[PDB]
């Protein structure tokens, strides 16, 4: 067994409706309030559009929900109307139906998002601990509210770097938390995986996003992206071993009585733990300070019980700079 | 597409 250290019985302490997304029923607006511009590009299966509001003439963009199953329309919905207002946390202006075929689709804010690929190559020591701190509040919001994201990774951080904002976007994989609960271990992307899931470990917590976050911190300090770069899930695995060290990983396991997939066997190997100075190079010391590798540090732990949480990071004092400039 | 078209 294992619980979440902070926020563990945030669903218990609520009503039913608050977490049986199963028995939402949305509320849907006029499909023709929206007019879709153009297809954004947001992965394989998805079909998101900005468009026009023609009510306030405001730029949305429009997310229709196909590929999914009914039940995950309404997690999704029931999430993000139990995150409105939330710090960080894309807003959800409308949820509607085309009147013939059914398909729904969520209206959101327009964010002007630089692409991660050519923001990451630009970004400052400065602007990392920024925009990762921007981000633990959406992380630490949702916890509070007893939801874990699931997904955390580049794709689903806009960040408009004119205007200093950022959001964490597509609730689609995020579930809430209940105490002993076993989750869905296929969530996330491969790189962004927590030790948990490639070991199918299913009780895991909100702890899940704080790895997930940490690999986007070193990737960012290091310059590096994705920074663990397995060919599969199971070499995913071995890229963690090779910096975490495997003795710590055999660790975890015999802890949590983990059952092990034995092609795992073969392939771990024996690996010492890395210094994570050893990561710094000429191309990324100016973003690299001891600060940021005693966080890290604490973030990528494969014992999901033992990272930081949201809050507990945005104490550390890789973020006193933009503490103190917030005041 | 929602308004026309
Ligand atoms: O999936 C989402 O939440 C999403 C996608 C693009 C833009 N805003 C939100
Ligand atoms: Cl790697």
């Amino acid at each position: 067994g294992s619980r979440a250290r902070v926020y563990a019985e945030v669903n218990s302490l609520r009503s039913r409706e608050y977490w049986d997304y199963e028995a939402h029923v949305p509320s849907w607006g006029n499909q023709d309030d929206y007019q879709l511009v153009r297809k954004l590009g947001r992965g394989k299966y998805s079909e998101v559009f900005e468009a026009i509001n023609i009510t306030n003439n405001e730029r949305v963009v429009v997310k229709i929900l196909k590929p999914v199953k009914k039940k995950k329309i309404k997690r999704e919905v029931k999430i993000l109307e139990n995150l409105r207002g939330g710090t960080n946390i894309i807003k959800l202006i409308d949820t509607v139906k085309d009147p013939v075929s059914k398909t729904p689709a969520l209206v959101f804010e327009y964010i002007n998002n630089t692409d991660f690929k050519q923001l990451y190559q630009i970004l400052t020591d400065f602007d990392i601990r920024f925009y990762m701190y921007e981000l633990l509040k959406a992380l630490d919001y949702c916890h509070s509210k007893g939801i874990m994201h699931r997904d955390v990774k580049p794709h689903n951080v806009m960040i408009d770097h004119q205007q200093k904002k950022l959001r964490l976007i597509d609730w689609g994989l995020a579930e809430f938390y209940h105490p002993a609960q076993e989750y869905n271990v296929r969530v996330a992307s491969r790189y962004f995986k927590g030790p948990e899931l490639l070991v199918d470990y299913q009780m895991y917590d909100y702890s899940l996003d704080m790895w997930s976050l940490g690999c986007m911190l070193a990737s960012m300090i290091f310059r590096r992206e994705p920074f663990f770069h397995g060919q599969d899930n199971y070499d995913q695995l071995v890229r963690i071993a090779k910096v975490l060290g495997t003795e710590e990983l055999y660790g975890y396991l015999k802890k949590y009585h983990i059952d092990l997939d034995p092609h795992f066997n073969d392939i771990l190997g024996q690996h010492s733990r890395k210094r994570w100075e050893n990561f710094i190079h000429s191309e990324n010391r100016h973003l690299v300070s001891p600060e940021a590798l005693d966080l890290l540090d604490k973030l990528l732990r494969y014992d999901h019980q033992q990272r930081l949480t949201a809050k507990e990071a945005m104490e550390h004092p890789y973020f006193y700079p933009v503490v103190k400039e917030q005041s | 597409a929602x308004m026309v078209p």
